[PDB]
Order: structure tokens, then C-alpha cells, then sequence
RNA sequence: GGGAUGGCUUGUGGCGGCCAAGCGUUCAUAGCGACGUCGCUUUGAUCCUUCGAUGUCGGCUCUUCCUAUCAUACCGAAGCAGAAUUCGGUAAGCGUUGGAUUGUUCACCCACUAAUAGGGAACGUGAGCUGGGUUUAGACCGUCGUGAGACAGGUUAGUUUUACCCUACUGAUGAACUCGUCGCAAUGGUAAUUCAGCUUAGUACGAGAGGAACCGCUGAUUCAGAUAAUUGGUUUUU
RNA sequence: CGCGGGGUUAAGGUGCCGGAGUGGACGCUCAUCAGACACCACAAAAGGCGUUAGUACAUCUUGACAGCAGGACGGUGGCCAUGGAAGUCGGAAUCCGCUAAGGACUGUGUAACAACUCACCUGCCGAAUGUACUAGCCCUGAAAAUGGAUGGCGCUCAAGCGU
């Protein structure tokens, strides 16, 4: 496009105070009708959210399940 | 020239000498071009070509899929409707719409303004939703009309559909039964969201129990009229 | 709104103002550029006004209409004694012109 | 106001409003067959029917041409008779021998001929004059369809010196 | 081709849209009512016009039936407005004439009554060949 | 003098695509819900029917440029039905009159509608749903507007042949020579092969003698089988022998 | 992530001279000298071995490593122009109209131009000024043939390019109408 | 790396052969090596070495591995 | 006595069913779901089905802006042979016209033309001139009313009448620096446009019918700036 | 929140206008009208061969990814169809041998063959790669119509963004 040469109307960033508030206004009661969806939704939610382990790169994370295998081993035998 | 003489042009002569080599880095130059109109096109023309892309990504995904699982009807009908075009086919005596938006007076009808001064009377109303006004309808005197139907807006048919079969037909309506706003617009017939009408369900071919043909039932209208400028319906089975 | 039927605005807005001129004698606002390998001549000179004739003239233009024909075309006379020449002004180039 | 637009649970919304038997429609499709038409008798009330069920279909060549070009498209799709991936190979022809190809020639430039006849026997010109027009403005037929609508009795005014001339079929 | 003739100076056009010439040919026609000049530009108000040499469209007011029908395109041979020639003689002829043609600018008459103009005929082979006086 | 003045016939996305950047870029988009009533009911009037205007002048542009099979001459008639089967031909052209009448009395429904509606919402929606169902019938119409391209090229590319004319009508066997007398007797590009079927449509050359124009017509070969056994390769042969009142030279190759 | 050290290596010829100041080179060999003005890019020059230059980069981004690698074919094709030339073979091709190519060295400025005449029947004359240092020829052994050889790369494909971009078919079906001027072969003089 | 070259999926039917190609071929000269008195090594150094279908069909008796 | 929806909008219908990458769920296998798809909405026809003003638009005269480009410039693609085009891109520099029709939503027809593109600056109330919505008082006709009168309505005739103020704009003088002559040029403005004909050439291209272009040359359209030798007009040269 | 003097702060600020830092540390970002008072809409599970940081899966000296040099075969011109149709106009099948590997074939091509090419394999080379998602910042994700606005200048290892 011919932009550089014959550049167009600029698009203001100077912000109005009617629109400010009405963004203000439009925020808070998306928040409130979200907050009602919310309490009103039928999707099912898991009791225990899936756990993302430990990660590959992390070079002591056969020990760690090492550790993990003897602190089980310990529990099932004191119990 | 005749018949196919580009062709035989390309037999005779070939093509230009660098043809090859141009569409070769054309088509190399692509993938450039592409990011590109990605970053720089603006407006509905950008918006368009997202919109595009985004179903040539679904498309490759698709036949990508396809090509990995490629080393891996539904009612039982007779042997005579095999091979057709078959539908789908998918106490508390409540409607599928139980609850619509209610429509205002002042919403359903507009002050209709006479007389020759700049004080006008203000006694005529229009109704600004479709309406079905019945067999034999003759409009009353100008003079003693205070509701104004207007021809445009008046409605014959509507698409209802069978929820059993899976099947939409054009039927006629027969009568307004019940708009839920107000026993006045059922009385003007008006055809809105959640009206219950009469439908002729002759072409359905329903046959009662003891043997009658069931030629009139009830349906629901579960669009806005006025805004498709259609009737919309599902039978109440 | 938009203007129905569509015209060219009058008048020019190359030529604004529409004032007198400064001065009566009219100024050479550029003079020809300079080449150094020609050799040396000046660039105008004055005369006065007298006013307007007719001639006949022998056209020979290739192509034209009236080509080989006798072509009336009205012409300005400008009256031209010689002038004197009496100074010499030098010229320098600043950043300012 | 705004009103609560609520419909009731019913089980009338579920039943058949209107039935009708088969004694009934074979009755009401002999009536169908028998009725006449009289000049001298007017409608006043018509009788709420299933009139598909009642009414004569319509005849069989007009059923038949009804569907023909869809029965010939699911026959042979437009895909597979011309194009990069055409199928088509033998042609449909309305002559199956050489002498019936010769004479189906004679009788095609004979109606050929007889059509560019027909055709010639039936500067620029001027333009039509908008007078001529009258009589066919959408305000004038607004009105005529809002008379027609108001009214029980429509009287149809002649000439009587050209009565076909201003009848308004 | 639209019937703009070229190699045409510039001369003073007499005849404006909705002026009534003399029929100069024997096509049957006796007058020619002028509504558009071919080659006429875009001015706002501007009546087009047309001079000796210029290929108009007119209708029949008077003359045969047949011809009262047709928009006809028709060159004019004379005006009566003075104009000047190159040669600077301003001229002018006692009528406004016109002869009917096709497009591609041959004689719908065979024959021209009174002179023609010198544009008229060194633009329009045709009518050179049916002028009986060239002036 | 030909079929070759057709317009190019769109698929059915290009000509909605067509259609409606028309409408986007050839009028006004901006309108606003605090105006008068009349204005925006204009506004979304002015949209539906310039929508149906566009798609009306297309589609009688397609209507009539294409040939009318019962107005041509019995030869061009039978070779259009031979290259091109006129059941799908007249079928195609139909469609496309039925789907421009529809479209016309979409626009004229909406039109009405718009007369009566209240709000810039109400209008929107109706002016949407007469451009969407205008777009449906179009979107229906994919196969027959693909058909009629490939036709219109082929029309395009079809040779003259005037069938009121001095004409010699070569024809026989295939690998008799046809092709090569019309070469030698002419100036037209047939191609010459050893192999059979080398022409496989009508090809027509000219030629001048006794200063009269004469034109030749090269065909495919013919076969020794009854007529329902041809192809339409030879039926192209068949039929230009049936119609055309021209001097038969029969190729044999002893 | 910037990469602490990244470096890239040039072979020098025996019979090739190369001279770097404040990132200029010049390269010179037995046909000729060339020099390139290289301060654009930000890079330390320094001599690894002997007939062999080493170009670093310190601290820098990926695109930073990245540009080594441009400045070292650069480098390379420098010293490949002084070495071996570089030749590229063009053909001119018609169908009616013979097209024209005239020859003539310009004395007042020392370059080539280059006349093609005859373009699809076209009265006008092209006229092509090639660059400093690029020499053209029309072939003996060949039929219609132009051959272009220089030291510089750039100025001898550049200019082969301004001869196939000036005559170019306009308003015409290019599957038609085959005439032009295409570049044939690229290679070295030697 | 947001700029890559984007990498053809070969919609074709043969897949690459991997680390079961190999196991085969160990099994396959391993298996052959008991059933036979002598192993010959050959070379064929920048050759076309399509000619060695007929060698392995002159010489049926025997077994050729060219891996 | 008070009073006079708006970071809106634009290009792709609604209803019902199905599929569905995915989201969720994996003590329940439900519920959302893009991309799609399926059903309701004449063999090139018929021309004997035009479906309701409460909401009002106009025209001159003149300037400027937007681009959402009709034409002109350049470019990409297409059986694009040539010619004529079609779709698309950059582009608002430059143009975008007479005319007919008021039994009427004045919108459509005809022509010329390179083309007869669309909008804003009013219509998100609103003193330039002047016609329709339109409407004080006179008057008939129709409808309603016992009537005064009102209106489903139709017709006719009918009073607003600045500028010398300030600013803006267009031009014209000017104090201070002695008067004057010759100059510079910051900054502001800025201008040209389109068609045709000759040659190329009946050439390239083509079966034929037909049929270009670059260089070169000559006119014309629209715009602009001047001028009065000539020709017309004007006459208190009384 | 009475009239004054001194001291200290809050919200907000410290490149200049403007009193106070071109203050310090580590990074990220280059926008053809960036961003700097954003959360709302446009707007989608949206489009980016922009740039980083990660996550999962996978290949790799038994040689991965990219290339170059070569192979890419035999039953077989598989069946039906077609004027012709040999992997490559179509319909349906889609197996075996030789194998290192090679589809009853991915495209170009022929009237049909031929020829070329891809999938796949070997030789040369030589050390890390590939795919898909996630999170940052950047571009696009629709705009009218007098000339204008992060308040203005301007600012690019900031005078932008996070701590
Ligand atoms: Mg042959």
C-alpha cells in the first residue's frame, strides 16, 4: 500500500471519558454475568484436577520416584 | 483457429523458455507469499482470508487422518428401500418452547395518524408482526377499522416439522390457537415465537388408530417471523 | 450529502491570489539553466507593445490538415530598439539561496 | 408492559383437532367429479377441507414432464457427460436406422424452413412513450388490490362498443 | 466505430440539440430534428451541439411514415452560422441541411439537393460522390 | 460467425463471492440505529435489491448468450446434442432461469417486508435472511454452472461452418487420407497420423476456385456398425453427412 | 538466546590477494580486483590460518550467526570472480519477427550497450547500458546467442536480468507468443 | 522458530522402514549363515547395480544380501 | 406556563436432524462443539396473481473530503489466437453528461460518452433561493355525527420583510526602519485531461470472418490562463 | 477545609514542557501511523515461513534431519470398460515374488506406448533433529468522509512491556 507517501487519518489513542466508563461499566457486569454462569453451569468439573507430574528434563526425576517408591513402601508397611 | 489450438501450439512450438523455472520459484516464493498476505492484508479482505485458510488447515488435517487410518445403514429397512436417500430419524403434556419473550402493546402495535390538520387523531393501530388472517377474509370499511393487517405481512404456509420422522414440509396453516403475550393477538392471529396454530398434516399421511385420516394438529412456531421473514414450526407429537 | 451531478471547480488555485501584480515591469522568475560548454549569449531582453496584425502564411507541417495550404493566423507586434548595457551583478550560492 | 408469554402443559396440544374417514372422502371426491359450475349461485362460506385428498391429481403427462429433468439428471450427472472427467460416450438420438436419419433431415429443414418463415413474416427505433404506460403504476395497482381486498362485490365494468377489449381477465 | 469522424478542425457549432434542419437528400424525409451529436463531451448544463462535418441522430418530423419511426443517424452539410476556415474566409450557407447515412457513413438517398460543405464532403467519402456543388 | 462472444460462467462460491462484494463495495455499509426509520428501511432496501440487480444481470447475461437449440439450423442443432447432450443442455439453462426468477421474487418478498419493519435489527436480520436464501439458490447451482464453463470453452473453440455454402464433405474410413487432402487442398491445421481416430472433431478449411470461396470439411472416421453402435466422435461425421448439403468425397483405401 | 562465540571460515587461493580494512574487502586475482563495503554488518575479521580468513561473532542473536554465513559466500563469490569470471549465455527466440541485437562499447563511459531491434515487428529501439565491468558478445558457435562475463556476479546477472526484463510481451497470451531474451546457462569463465 | 520450511506428508503408500528393517536383515543373514559352506564378499563401486537382479536369479542356489 | 441508539455499522437466512477435530468427563458418559452436510422454502418457462404513506423527499448555485474504483495509468490470473473481454491487485492524480415521463412512494426509460461509481460535510431537530410531506382564517365534494363539527379522504386560493455590527472570506491602503533602484526565496498555493485520425498494417495472429500494439505524426473533448489582427454582438460617438 | 511559618507524606510522579533519576538489576519487543489507564466489543477451538521460553511424543554413530550420486524391479499391458487407455480419463479390487527397497502407483507426459518424477532403499557426509501443543511480546483480526492528537514534543540495550 501507499501508506509511506500519502499516509491516512490517524486512528486516535486519546481515550474519551464516555467510552471509558461505558468499558468500565460493560466490564463489571460481564464479570457479574459470568460469576451467574458460573454458579448456574451443568458442566461436569473433576472432584481432583489431572496432575502434570515432573518433567523429563529434570535430572534427578528417577530419583525422586525412587524416593517416591520407598516413602509408599514405607506407609504400607507402618500401616 | 478450432478445436484445441493452444494445445496443439504447445505440441508445435512448446512454451516460453523460462516457464519451468518461473512456476518452480513461484511455487517456491509461496510459502513467503503466504505469511505475508497472513501479516499485511487488512479489513474484510484479511478477515476472509482467514476465514478461507482456516478451512484449507481442517481440510489437510482431515485428509492427513484419513491416510493414517487407512491401514485399519443404521434402521434396518427392506431390500427395495436400500440404496435411498433415507432420513436420519434423530404424563407431562408440555410444549418443546414453554417460555418466550413477551411482546409489549406498544411493541406489537404502531399508531396509525389521520386527518388533515397538524393535530392528528391517533385511533388506528397496525400490528407489526406477520398474521394470518384465515378463509374468506374481507377487510373491513376504512371507517370502522381500527386494526390494520396489512396485506404484505399476512402468512399462508409454514415449514413444519415432523420430530419422529425427521421430515419438514410446507404446510398450510389452518387457525391461531394461542399467542402466549395475549388473548388479542390470538384473536388477530398473530404469528410469533411460541404461538401454537393449526396445521393441515394432510401430506404427513397420519392415520389414527381407528383408521381416520388426521387432517389438522397443533404445531409451535420456534423462530421470529417477523425478522426471517418465514413461519418456522415443529409439530406437537 | 453528496453532490448530485459532478463539475470541475472554476478557475484555477495555481493562480491565487488574485491581486495586482507587485510591480508593472514583469520579473523573470527562472532563467535558463546554465551549461558551461555553451558558449556565452544572454537570456532575454525588452520591448514594448505596438499592437496586432494579420498574416498569410505557407504551412509546412507534415501531417496537418492544412499542410501545403495558405493559413491565416493573427500575430503581436512588439516594438524593439536596442537596449544598453550598463552593469554587472555577480551571484553567489549560501545555504539560504 | 412487558407480559409473562407462557404456555400451559395440555394434553390437547397433542391430539388430532380434525379427522376425517374414508366413507367421508369418497363422498366428498364424488361430489369432486360430479360438480358443476353456475353463473347464477355465489359462494358465501367455504367448508374447511383436506382438499389434497379431495381434489383430482393432475395428469400423468404433466407428472411425468414434472419430473423428467431431474430423472434424467440422477440418470446421467453433468459431471459424467461433459468435462475433463466425462464418461459419456453414445449419444441419444431420436432415429435408430439410416433411411429413418434421412428422413428425420428432410422434415428438420422443412420446420426449420418453415420457422425462419414464420419468423420474417411476424435505424433504431424510438423509444416507447411513457402515456402508454398508464394504468400500470404500482400506486394505481396498490389501490386496485386495496379496493379488492375491502370489498364483498366486485362489479367489472365494460364497454359495450369493445367488451372483450376492457374485460380484465 | 462510433461515427465521430476524425481529422476535423475546430469550427463554430450552430446546431444544438432540439434544432429542426432542411432533408438535403431524396430518402424521403423533409426535415431532421436533432437530439444528440456523436462525440459530444460532459459539461454540466451544456447543450451538445453540432457543426458542417458532424454526424448527428435525428428523427423525421416531416416526410414519409415509414421513416417517422427510426432514429436515424445524419450528417450535416449546412448551417447557417458564420464560422472560419483555416484559410480565414468566415462563410455561412442560407440553411441548415443534413443528409440521412448508415454508421459507416454511406447515403441512405441517391442523390443531394443543393450544395455541400467542403468538411462535410472531404470527411464523408459518400457524399463527395453524391454532391452535385462543393462549397 | 461463432460462440466465442460467451462471458465466462463462474462456480457457484465465485459468483456469490462475485455477487456480494458488489453489494459491499459498490454502495454505502454505514448506517446507524439512531436514524430515521425511512432512512435505514432505504438503506437495507437499496442493499436486497441491488443484490438481486447484480445477480439478474448475470444470469440473463448467461441466458442469452448462449444458442438457442430450436433456432439453429438442423445441422448445428444435431452437432450441439452430439458434443454436448441437449436433455443437459436445455436442463442447465433452465435451472439457471428458474433460479434467477426465484431470486426475483425473494427480493420482491423482503422488499415488502422491509416496508413494514420497526427497528435497524429487524431490518438487518431481514436484509440478511434475502441475501443468505439468494445465496442458498446459488449455492444450488454448482453443478450446472460447471457444466455450462466446459461448454462455453468448447463453443468457443467450435470451428464455423456455414450450412448454406459450397462445401466438400470429406469423409471414409480412419488412415485413409482425409486429413491429408484437406492439408494439401487447404490452409487449415488438421493434424496427419498413422493412427486411427487422429481427428477426432470437425475441422473446415477454405479454399478459392473460379474466384468463389469454398469451404472443406475434414471428419473423424467412420465404422462399419449400425447407428446406435457409434460414438459421438463418429456421430459428428454422421451428422455433418446428414445435413449438409455438400459434395460427399468418400476416402477409400484399396 | 545470544551465543557466546560463532565463527566462520574462507579457503584463500594462492594466486588471490585479499585485503580487509574497517570490514571493506578487496579481492584481488589474476583477472581483476573487487571490492565490497561490508560495515552494514557487524562481524571480526582476522587471519585463523595462513590462506585462511576467519569471521566471529560475539554475544550475538541467532540472526546475528545467521548473517556470517551471507557475508561468507559474499566473500567467496568475490574470490571466485577474480579467480574463474563469471559467464552467463543468453538466447533470444522468435517466431516471425527476427529480433536484432547490436553490440557497441560506449568509450566515453567504458560501458557495454547493448540495441535489440525488431521486437515482434515493434518500430522502437531497446536500448540496454550494462554494467562497469561486464563484457558482451554475440556467439559464433551458437545461433542467437548473447554470452556476458564479468568479475562480479551481481553486475553480470543484474544485467542479463535488465536484458530479459526489457523485452517483454504486453497485452498477449504468453502460451502464444514466444518471443524474448532468456538467460540459457550460468557459469564460470574458466 | 516460527520461519521453518514446512515439511511434505507424503500421502503415498509405503512408509519408512525403520528399526524393524534391521532386525530383519540380522535375522536374515544369521539364519542364513549355518546353510551354507562358503561367504563371499563382493564390492560394486559406483556401478548402476541393477544388474544384480540377474545375478541373483543366474544364481538361484545361492544367497545375496546387498544391505 | 414550559418543551422541542452512538468505538453504533458492512458479505454470506431461519428452523429441525446428523456428523464432527476438539472442551469436559473418565466412582455419572452426560452436557458444549468450529468445519460441514441433509430436509422445507422451467428441458432456458409464464407474460390471465403489481398484495395498504404514521414516518418524505426535492431541485439548484457552489466548495471540499472519503474510497467501499465506473472510466483513465500500471500489474496478476483465465482457451486470454487476434480483436473484444471476465475476475482480481495498487491507486481518489483526473473526470463522471443531457433529456423524456407528476394520472406520483417520481422512480425508471432513451441517447451521447472514456465513463455516465458510490457516499459524507443537513436528514443523530433546526433563517440562502424556490417546489412536494403540509396542515391558520374563505369555499365545497366524499365518510362519520341529531348538531356544533370531526375526518379514510379528494380539490381550490392564500403576508415575514436583516446586515451599516464582530469574526471569517475576497480584494485595496498603510505608521515605524532616509528615499529609491535591482534582487533573493522561507512559507503558502500549484494543473492539466480524455478521445480520435495518419503511419506501423490489412502486418503480427487466424481455417475463415476478421484484426492489434511500441516508436513517429496530426487534430479534437473537458479544464485552465490570456488576448481583440479578423468575424459576430453591443451604440449617448446621440 | 480558621489565618501563617517549619518539617514529613498519600494518591500520583522523577527525558523536556514540570518540582523530582536520561537511577540501578535481569530479561522481552521493531509495529507501512508499535506501545505507554487496560480490563468491553470486534473475536473465533481465528489467521502469521515474526521472535523467544517451555511441555509431550518421536528419530539418532546399528548414522537421525537437509542434500548429492545411484536404484525405484518381476508375474503384469492384473480385472471390467473404452475408438484408443500399458500405475497416472474412469468403476472396482489392490496380491505375490525379488528384495536393500520400490504403491497393481505421487505427479509431469503420450492418441496409446515410451521418457521423466515421487513414495521407499543403498553409497558419500557427519551430530543433533522432527512433529504437535502451551505461555510471553509483535503483525492481521474492517475503515469512512475539514487538519490532529498516549495532553504535546518526542522516545527503539526506550522516555515501551514484566518483576
Ligand atoms: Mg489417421
Amino acid at each position: 500500500a501507499g501508506t509511506i507517501n500519502k499516509p491516512k487519518k490517524p486512528t486516535s489513542k486519546r481515550k474519551t471519558t464516555r467510552l471509558r466508563a461505558k468499558i468500565s461499566k460493560r466490564a463489571a457486569e460481564k464479570k457479574r454475568k459470568e460469576r451467574k454462569l458460573a454458579r448456574k453451569n451443568p458442566e461436569w468439573r473433576s472432584k481432583l484436577k489431572k496432575d502434570p507430574g515432573i518433567p523429563n528434563l529434570f535430572p534427578y526425576k528417577e530419583r525422586l520416584l525412587q524416593q517416591i517408591e520407598e516413602e509408599r513402601i514405607r506407609r504400607k508397611e507402618e500401616l | 483457429p478450432q478445436n484445441e489450438y493452444i494445445e496443439r501450439h504447445r505440441k508445435l512450438h512448446g512454451r516460453r523458455l523460462d516457464a519451468e523455472e518461473r512456476a518452480r520459484k513461484k511455487a517456491a516464493r509461496e510459502g513467503h507469499k503466504n505469511s505475508e498476505n497472513a501479516q499485511n492484508l487488512r479489513g474484510l479482505r484479511a478477515k476472509l482470508y482467514a476465514k478461507q485458510r482456516h478451512a484449507q488447515k481442517i481440510q489437510m488435517r482431515k485428509a492427513i487422518k484419513q491416510h493414517e487410518e487407512r491401514n485399519v445403514p443404521s434402521d434396518p429397512i427392506p431390500s427395495y428401500l436400500l440404496d435411498r436417500a433415507n432420513p436420519t430419524t434423530a404424563a407431562r403434556f408440555s410444549v418443546p418452547i414453554p417460555k418466550v419473550r413477551g411482546i409489549s402493546e406498544e411493541e406489537m402495535f404502531k399508531v396509525v395518524k389521520t386527518g388533515k390538520k397538524t393535530h392528528k387523531k391517533g385511533w388506528k393501530r397496525i400490528v407489526t408482526k406477520p398474521t394470518f388472517v384465515g378463509p374468506d377474509f374481507t377487510r373491513r370499511p376504512v371507517k370502522y377499522e381500527r386494526f390494520i393487517r396489512p396485506m404484505g405481512l399476512r402468512y399462508k404456509k409454514a415449514n413444519v416439522t415432523h420430530p419422529t420422522l425427521n421430515v419438514t414440509v410446507q404446510l398450510p396453516i389452518l387457525s391461531v390457537k394461542k399467542n402466549p403475550s395475549n388473548p388479542l393477538y390470538t384473536q388477530l392471529g398473530v404469528l410469533t415465537k411460541g404461538t401454537i396454530i393449526e396445521v393441515n398434516v394432510s401430506d404427513l399421511g397420519i392415520v389414527t388408530a381407528s383408521g381416520k385420516i388426521a387432517w389438522g394438529r397443533y404445531a409451535q412456531i420456534t423462530n421470529n417471523p417477523e425478522n426471517d421473514g418465514c413461519v418456522n414450526a415443529v409439530l406437537l407429537v | 450529502s453528496h453532490r448530485k451531478y459532478e463539475a470541475p471547480r472554476h478557475g484555477s488555485l495555481a493562480f491565487l491570489p488574485r491581486k495586482r501584480a507587485a510591480r508593472h515591469r514583469g520579473r523573470v522568475k527562472s532563467f535558463p539553466k546554465d551549461d558551461p560548454k555553451k558558449p556565452v549569449h544572454l537570456t532575454a531582453a525588452m520591448g514594448y507593445k505596438a499592437g496586432m496584425t494579420t498574416i498569410v502564411r505557407d504551412l509546412d507541417r507534415p501531417g496537418a490538415k492544412a499542410h501545403k495550404k495558405e493559413v491565416v493566423e493573427a500575430v503581436t507586434i512588439i516594438d524593439c530598439p536596442p537596449m544598453v548595457v550598463v552593469g554587472l551583478v555577480g551571484y553567489i550560492e549560501t545555504p539560504r539561496g | 408492559e412487558v407480559p409473562k408469554a407462557v404456555i400451559e402443559p395440555n394434553r390437547k396440544w397433542f391430539t388430532n383437532t380434525r379427522v376425517i374417514s374414508q366413507d367421508t372422502l369418497q363422498s366428498f371426491r364424488e361430489a369432486m367429479a360430479e360438480k358443476q359450475k353456475d353463473p347464477y349461485t355465489v359462494l358465501l362460506k367455504s367448508n374447511k377441507l383436506p382438499m389434497s385428498l379431495i381434489r383430482d391429481g393432475p395428469k400423468l403427462e404433466d407428472g411425468l414432464k414434472k419430473h423428467q429433468a431431474k430423472m434424467t439428471i440422477e440418470r446421467e450427472p453433468f459431471s459424467e457427460t461433459f468435462g475433463p472427467k466425462a464418461q459419456r460416450k453414445r449419444p441419444k438420438l431420436s432415429f435408430n436406422t439410416v433411411d429413418e436419419l434421412a428422413g428425420y433431415s428432410e422434415q428438420s429443414l422443412d420446420s426449420y424452413h418453415a420457422r425462419l418463415e414464420e419468423k420474417k413474416l411476424l435505424s433504431v427505433a424510438t423509444a416507447k412513450e411513457a402515456i402508454f404506460n398508464k394504468g400500470t403504476s404500482k400506486r394505481i395497482w396498490n389501490e386496485l388490490y386495496k379496493v379488492i381486498d375491502s370489498s364483498d362485490v366486485i362489479l367489472h365494468v365494460l364497454d359495450a362498443r369493445d367488451p372483450l377489449g376492457t374485460r380484465c381477465r | 466505430k462510433r461515427g465521430a469522424p476524425g481529422g476535423k478542425l475546430k469550427m463554430t457549432l450552430g446546431l444544438p440539440v432540439g434544432a429542426i434542419m432542411n432533408c438535403a437528400d431524396n430518402s424521403g424525409a423533409r426535415n431532421l430534428y436533432i437530439i444528440a451529436v456523436k462525440g459530444a463531451g460532459a459539461r454540466l448544463n451544456r447543450l451538445p451541439a453540432g457543426g458542417v462535418g458532424d454526424m448527428v441522430m435525428a428523427t423525421v418530423k416531416k416526410g414519409k411514415p415509414e421513416l417517422r419511426k427510426k432514429v436515424h443517424p445524419a450528417v450535416i452539410v449546412r448551417q447557417a452560422k458564420p464560422w472560419k476556415r483555416f484559410d480565414g474566409v468566415f462563410l455561412y450557407f442560407e440553411d441548415n441541411a443534413g443528409v440521412i447515412v448508415n454508421p459507416k457513413g454511406e447515403m441512405k438517398g441517391s442523390a443531394i439537393t443543393g450544395p455541400v460543405g467542403k468538411e462535410a464532403a472531404e470527411l464523408w467519402p459518400r457524399i463527395a460522390s453524391n454532391a452535385g456543388v462543393v462549397m | 460467425t461463432g460462440w466465442k462472444d460467451i462471458p465466462p460462467v463462474p462456480t457457484a462460491q465465485e459468483f456469490i463471492d462475485i455477487v456480494l462484494s458488489r453489494t459491499q463495495r459498490r454502495l454505502p455499509t454505514q448506517i446507524r440505529p439512531g436514524f430515521k426509520i425511512s432512512r435505514i428501511r432505504a438503506f437495507y432496501t437499496r442493499k436486497v435489491k441491488f443484490t438481486q440487480e447484480t445477480c439478474s444481470e448475470k444470469f440473463g447475461a448467461i441466458i442469452s448468450s448462449f444458442p438457442v437449440l430450436s433456432d439453429q439450423h438442423p445441422f448445428h442443432r444435431d452437432l450441439m446434442n452430439i458434443l454436448y447432450d441437449a436433455d443437459h443442455f436445455k436442463v442447465a439453462l433452465g435451472q439457471i432461469s428458474t433460479a434467477k426468477n426465484l431470486i426475483e421474487t425473494i427480493s420482491r418478498d423482503y422488499v415488502r417486508l422491509l416496508k413494514y419493519a420497526q427497528s435497524l435489527y429487524q431490518c438487518k436480520q431481514l436484509k440478511r435472511a434475502a441475501l443468505g436464501r439468494m445465496a442458498t439458490l446459488i449455492k444450488r447451482l454448482k453443478d450446472p454452472l460447471i457444466y455450462l464453463d466446459q461448454v462455453r470453452q468448447h463453443l468457443a473453440r467450435l470451428p464455423d461452418i456455414n450450412p448454406t455454402t459450397r462445401t466438400l464433405l470429406v469423409a471414409g474410413f480412419p488412415n485413409v487420407g482425409k486429413s491429408s487432402f484437406v492439408r494439401s487442398v487447404t490452409r487449415a491445421d488438421t493434424p496427419v497420423e498413422p493412427y486411427a481416430f487422429t481427428t477426432k472433431s470437425l475441422f473446415v478449411g477454405h479454399l478459392d476456385y473460379k474466384y468463389l470461396r469454398y469451404q472443406v470439411i475434414d471428419t473423424p472416421g467412420i465404422l462399419d456398425h449400425p447407428l446406435e453402435e457409434m460414438n459421438t466422435i463418429e456421430m459428428q461425421s454422421v451428422t455433418a453427412l446428414a445435413h449438409l448439403r455438400a459434395a460427399v468425397l468418400y476416402f477409400m483405401d484399396i | 538466546m545470544r551465543y557466546i562465540h560463532s565463527e566462520e571460515t574462507i579457503p584463500v587461493p594462492e594466486n588471490v590477494k585479499v585485503s580487509i580494512k574497517s570490514r571493506l574487502v578487496t579481492v584481488e586475482g589474476p583477472r581483476g580486483k573487487l571490492q565490497k563495503d561490508l560495515s552494514h554488518i557487524a562481524v571480526n575479521f582476522s587471519v585463523v590460518k595462513k590462506g585462511v580468513i576467519g569471521l566471529e561473532i560475539h554475544h550475538g542473536s541467532r540472526k546475528d550467526v545467521a548473517a556470517l554465513r551471507t557475508v561468507r559466500t559474499i566473500i567467496n563469490n568475490m574470490i571466485i570472480g577474480v579467480t574463474k569470471g563469471f559467464k552467463y549465455k543468453m538466447r533470444y527466440v522468435y517466431a516471425h519477427f527476427p529480433i536484432n541485437v547490436n553490440v557497441e562499447k560506449n568509450a566515453e563511459t567504458g560501458c557495454y550497450e547493448v540495441e535489440i531491434r525488431n521486437f515482434i515487428g515493434e518500430k522502437i529501439v531497446r536500448k540496454v547500458v550494462m554494467a562497469p565491468g561486464v563484457e558482451v558478445e554475440i556467439s559464433k558457435a551458437q545461433k542467437d546467442e548473447l554470452i556476458l562475463s564479468g568479475n562480479s556476479l551481481e553486475a553480470v546477472s543484474q544485467s542479463a536480468a535488465d536484458i530479459q526484463q526489457i523485452c517483454k510481451v504486453r497485452n498477449k497470451d504468453i502460451r502464444k507468443f514466444l518471443d524474448g531474451i532468456y538467460v540459457s546457462e550460468k557459469g564460470n569463465i574458466v | 522458530p516460527k520461519s521453518k520450511r514446512a515439511r511434505v506428508y507424503h500421502l503415498t503408500q509405503v512408509n519408512k522402514k525403520g528399526r524393524e528393517a534391521k532386525e530383519r536383515l540380522f535375522s536374515n543373514i544369521r539364519e542364513t549363515i549355518p546353510k551354507y559352506q562358503h561367504c563371499f564378499v563382493f564390492s560394486v563401486d559406483n556401478m548402476r547395480n541393477n544388474y544384480l537382479k540377474d545375478v541373483r536369479h543366474e544364481l538361484n542356489d545361492c544367497r545375496i544380501f546387498f544391505g
